[PDB]
């Protein structure tokens, strides 16, 4: 689940499955998905009153993972500028 | 090919006259929507709201209307990106097509739109993600799953954003930016 | 309290609240419990140090205390730390007051007591679970069993409100809290699971540490005891410890010393621990005891702390398909052992061996009677090669016998597939394949099964086989049609498993018929000749060399592999013989050719109507070979086609194409005999 | 699958209903003058 709102401009968010390594605390990424957010300067501000959903079921199956199994989900944000890997504009992806 | 060349000449006739630019200004970066008190001027198109489809449902209508009045053989077509493809459709992709009527090769009107108040033209930097993407299909299936309208709309609109991004990646005057995306003909072909 | 807190949580702290249900305002029940016979409410003079006990997350003194408590693997070890840490809070929330938490006698009258104890109980619970995780005793203790056995004094008595506390008065009964019937929210410390907790404990035991040991006892009043360490007889605060007590107390003495680590406290003064053993460098540790009365201070009646140096001591189910590609992917380059190209060469083009003149040979062992062993192995060599690379199941087989509209996936999927093709360092190219157009192979194989002599079987078994190396590859030199580079294409083994499987079925057949199956009487010559490369010294797999021989390799059991089922399609082995037996009724008519080596590989097309067809596998620099026996191909359908009776006499016309586009050169093979079998 | 009322929880996680229940109950308990009452059970510890 993704709580989206008006960024100053348009950008791509990519979705990764972080599987902690046994000993000890570790991370992270396996490519789950990607979706985009459109926008521009001087746009009318907005905030979705609900979560956007992205089905990661099959990628979780391909890692042998489960809803109960231990993992987390991290988005990596890339503006259309090419730059940059932008940081933490939306709340962290919820797991439904 | 006949329907194509009819669409091409209709839109070209529409573009030589200053019309489609004026229509793209409805959506585009020259802001006409100010106020209510503000005063701040905003781009007129609505993109955060659940009334996003409706708005764009109008826009396409408009262009197609004015297109058919220019003598087009057919209404504005939809190109279905849901079906994977190694290359962009012939209509928009190539910079020039052969004109059977004039027996010479002429610029494709659906290739690029000109943005004349900035002395610019639209370009397209196609991200490699765009091609052979089978993801969009399952995405659409989940869009259709939604019973409630607002859920439908949010998933539908994010999915709509996907191509906007992947078609015009890096250039500022492009499909990737909400500001200038309207000036590229592909816009309505996508939105239909 | 291990987590940083700016104030006591409101349930404990808030003075009054407004219930809306009545218009009345009501006092919070959780503060200032009334003491009946002392006619006074309890008090919390809160020492600021509480804050200071937890102002840094995971860097907090209380955190370290609790971690040191969890490190203990003995119940008493854990217990002492636990009770002292409990005392810390007991003191700190109600300090410097009679009728408060710091006073042992009257602390129970203050409701927060219970909340506090909930916490420490939880801590104990957590420890117990840790104990289960460390395989150490949890529901039991090897600590004082003189106390564990007796029932406890206030609860056991007949004058007890509830029967349940009378029931579980015994310490042994109360060891597991679940049997007592309650549970905690969650059992985790900070952001850590028990795996993480024990992991980090193991991390802390990996560092050299310095402890101060305190034997404590009942001093008939509560107190707070400060530790201070002075290198230069100038003293700066080292730590703090708290003890509960009252005028009416039960005289107590601890079994061992409470520990508190000075490691970081020492490291702040940049005093190296090895120098703690040095008498040249002098360090004095002094203790500043303080009563609850205040200061008072008391004369130092508690045994001085001791320094301790602790030295660190078809039918596939995904992902069944899924595992394999990666394995095939894995060996694509070992590439040292072969890694795969060496494993490829043996059937393939790069030269396997030498005549004694040392001339190039292709160490291919087809065309002979020992044909299966070499391959059946060859799968092994290949099969082993996916070794512990998740080579979780054997090379699959596809039963080409069963008629098929198209090729099988694994080797079709264009993208991200290891079975599509191979590469060839020797040619700079991946394989190219060119497929060419009741089931034909069924009829052809079944005959082979019909036979009982091994030799008789092989000729048909080899020829049925190579029919596919002919058709899978076609007209590319780099392909399955050629000897030279076939072995290179992943398709080749998989075809094999099957060929091998067919052989196995036969063995089962024989066995059913009591004929030899793991043996073979023709020809004794040749099974004994050892097989290269499997012979060669340079084969770094011990197994194949062991069975490099002919006669070994018959019992594939010691391989050791299994086929899922040796059943030809839809047939028990016993079922199968019935079938063949059933076929055998009708009299048949066969044609048999003599086939013999030729450098090229070619297909041969029959005629009388079409009678064809069959193919021969061969390449340049192959060992020459000639079959001992004829190769039989039933042509009865042809006669019916012409309505002939094996009586009317006929010309059997043939044709023989080369795999390359040309060119049907003439025999070469001599003349076909034509023979009749009843019936 | 342990009963709902018998789970001991982090004090910060309690919903207001939990709070009100706890408070009402504890007031009733302090007020209680029976052997089940607060005075006696608190008196098991400190006394004497």
């Amino acid at each position: 689940g993704f709580w989206l709102s008006g960024i100053k401009a348009s950008a791509d968010v990519n979705i990764h499955i972080c599987v902690p390594i046994g000993v000890e605390h570790e991370d992270c990424d396996n490519y789950a998905g990607t979706f985009a957010v459109l926008g521009g300067e001087t746009e009318m501000p907005w905030a979705f009153d609900r979560l956007f959903r992205y089905e990661i079921s099959d990628e979780m199956k391909k890692l042998q993972l489960t809803e109960d199994s231990k993992f987390r989900l991290t988005t990596n944000i890339i503006a259309s500028n090419g730059s940059k890997v932008s940081n933490d504009i939306f709340p962290t992806p919820t797991v439904i | 090919k006949e329907d194509m060349f009819s669409l091409r000449a209709a839109f070209k006739r529409m573009t030589d006259d200053g019309r489609y630019e004026e229509i793209a200004a409805f959506h585009g970066l020259p802001a006409q929507c100010p106020n209510a008190d503000g005063s701040n001027i905003h781009t007129c198109c609505l993109h955060g709201m659940p009334t996003f489809p409706h708005w764009h449902r109008l826009y396409l209508s408009l262009v197609e209307n004015e297109l058919l009045a220019r003598g087009s053989d057919v209404a504005v077509p939809y190109w279905d990106w849901i079906e994977p493809f190694d290359s962009l459709p012939g209509l928009i992709s190539d910079e020039t097509y052969k004109h059977p009527k004039t027996n010479e090769d002429i610029e494709n009107p659906f290739h690029h739109g000109k943005i004349s108040f900035a002395d610019a033209v639209t370009v397209r930097k196609p991200r490699d993600q765009l091609f052979n993407n089978r993801y969009l299909y399952e995405h659409a299936l989940f869009a259709f799953e939604h019973t409630d309208f607002c859920d439908f709309e949010v998933h539908f609109e994010v999915l709509h954003n996907s191509i906007h991004s992947w078609i015009g990646g890096p250039n500022p005057h492009s499909m990737s930016s909400l500001d200038f995306a309207a000036y590229d003909p592909i816009f309505f072909l996508h939105h239909s | 309290w291990t987590m940083p807190s700016d104030n006591l949580p409101s349930l404990l702290g808030d003075a009054d609240y407004y219930d809306a249900w009545t218009d009345s305002v009501i006092e919070n029940p959780f503060l200032r419990g009334h003491i009946k016979y002392e006619d006074t409410y309890t008090v919390r003079e809160i020492q600021p140090e509480l804050f200071a006990l937890a102002e840094g997350q995971k860097e907090s003194t209380l955190f370290k205390d609790v971690m040191l408590m969890f490190e203990q693997e003995d119940y008493c070890d854990f217990e002492v730390q636990a009770e002292v840490i409990h005392n810390s809070i007991h003191y700190l929330i109600g300090g410097h007051q009679k009728y408060a938490m710091s006073s042992l006698m009257f602390s129970s009258f203050d409701p927060i007591f219970y909340v506090h104890h909930s916490m420490v109980d939880r801590l104990w619970a957590i420890w117990q679970e840790l104990q289960k995780h460390r395989k150490l005793p949890h529901d039991k203790a090897y600590c004082a069993l003189d106390q564990m056995a007796f029932p406890m004094k206030p609860f056991i008595w007949e004058s007890n409100p509830n029967p349940t506390t009378r029931a579980v008065s015994t310490p042994s009964k109360l060891f597991d809290y679940k049997s007592l019937g309650y549970d905690y929210d969650h059992l985790n410390f900070h952001g850590m699971s028990i795996g993480q907790l024990e992991a980090l404990i193991q991390k802390q035991k990996k560092a050299d540490r310095v402890f101060a040991g305190f034997l404590l006892h009942g001093i008939k009043i509560s107190a707070d005891v400060h530790l201070k360490i002075c290198i230069e007889a100038d003293c700066q605060e080292a730590g703090v410890i708290f003890v509960l007590g009252g005028e009416t107390e039960m005289p107590w003495h601890f079994d061992r010393n409470y520990k508190m680590d000075i490691t970081d406290v020492l490291k702040k003064r940049n005093i190296p621990p090895e120098a703690l053993f040095e008498h040249d460098s002098k360090i004095r540790l002094e203790v500043e005891i303080k009563s609850v009365d205040g200061a008072v201070l008391d004369p130092n009646s508690l045994p001085k702390p001791s320094l301790i140096y602790a030295p660190a001591k078809n039918s596939l189910t995904p992902s069944e398909i899924e595992n394999l590609r990666n394995a095939l992917a894995a060996v694509q380059a070992d590439k040292t052992d072969a890694g795969y190209q060496k494993i490829a060469s043996f059937h393939g083009m790069p030269l396997s061996c030498q005549y004694p003149d040392g001339t190039a040979f292709a160490c291919c062992q087809h065309g002979m009677v020992t044909f299966p062993h070499w391959h059946r192995l060859y799968m092994k060599q290949m099969e082993d090669a996916l070794k512990a690379k998740g080579a979780k199941i054997g090379i699959p087989y596809w039963d080409w016998t069963t008629a098929f509209h198209s090729l099988p996936i694994l080797v079709t999927e264009p993208k991200n597939n290891p079975f599509h093709h191979g590469y060839i360092d020797v040619a700079d190219t991946k394989t190219t394949r060119d497929p060419r157009p009741q089931s034909f192979f069924y009829r052809q194989i079944a005959f082979a099964l019909e036979q009982r002599d091994f030799c008789d079987f092989e000729i048909q078994f080899e020829m049925g086989h190579n029919a596919i190396h002919s058709w899978v590859g076609g007209p590319s030199p780099y392909g399955m049609s050629t000897l030279h580079y076939t072995s290179y294409d992943p398709l080749f083994y998989v075809h094999h498993s099957n060929t091998d499987r067919i052989w196995a079925i036969w063995q089962a057949l024989q066995k059913y018929r009591g004929l030899p199956y793991n043996s073979a009487n023709c020809e004794i010559n040749k099974l004994k000749k050892p097989m290269m490369p499997f012979s060669s010294e340079d084969n770094p797999n011990e197994v194949t060399k062991a069975h490099s021989t002919g006669y070994k390799s018959f019992d594939y059991q010691q391989l050791n592999y299994e086929y899922d089922n040796l059943n030809f399609h839809g047939m028990t082995i016993p079922q199968l013989e019935v079938h063949l037996k059933k076929i055998q009724e009708k009299d048949r008519v066969f044609a048999g050719f003599l086939l013999r080596a030729i450098g090229q590989s070619a297909d041969v097309n029959f005629d009388v109507t079409f009678g064809g067809t069959f193919c021969v596998l061969g390449g340049d620099y192959e060992m020459p070979w000639a079959f001992d026996r004829l190769f039989l191909y039933d042509i009865s359908k042809s006669l019916v086609h012409l309505r002939l009776d094996a009586h009317d006499d006929f010309d059997i016309k043939v044709t023989i194409m080369g795999i390359d586009g040309k060119s049907l050169p003439p025999n070469l093979l001599p003349s076909p005999t034509i023979l009749f079998k009843p019936g | 699958a342990i009963p709902l009322n018998r789970i001991r929880r982090n004090i910060n996680s309690l919903e207001s209903r939990d709070v009100q229940n706890l408070m009402s109950a504890l007031k009733r308990l302090k007020e209680d003058e029976s052997d089940f009452g607060f005075q006696t059970i608190a008196g098991y510890h400190g006394s004497l």
